[PDB]
């Protein structure tokens, strides 16, 4: 008979980055 | 190792293949003169002073 699979809301949460508000951003690759 | 590249600041590649081409260079100068050289010559070709 036919196989179907019940559509349920599994895998691990995305992770947001937080810390952007507080610290000031340098971005250079010469450091 | 990748550190060394990133965080040394005149560190690079260009130096590496300087130091490659100067070696290359030498080595070509002693494989081509270094026959002439290291022969033991005979007498006949040997020439003195005078």
């Amino acid at each position: 008979l036919r196989k179907v699979v019940l559509d349920v809301e599994l895998g691990r949460e995305q992770v947001q980055l937080l810390y952007k508000p507080i610290y000031d951003s340098i971005a250079d690759s010469n450091l | 190792t990748k550190e060394m590249k990133d965080f040394n600041q005149t560190f690079s590649v260009e130096i590496l293949n300087k130091s490659i081409g100067e070696s290359y260079n030498a080595l070509l100068n002693h494989i081509h003169l270094s026959p002439i050289i290291n022969f033991n010559y005979k007498a006949s070709n040997k020439t003195a002073f005078k």
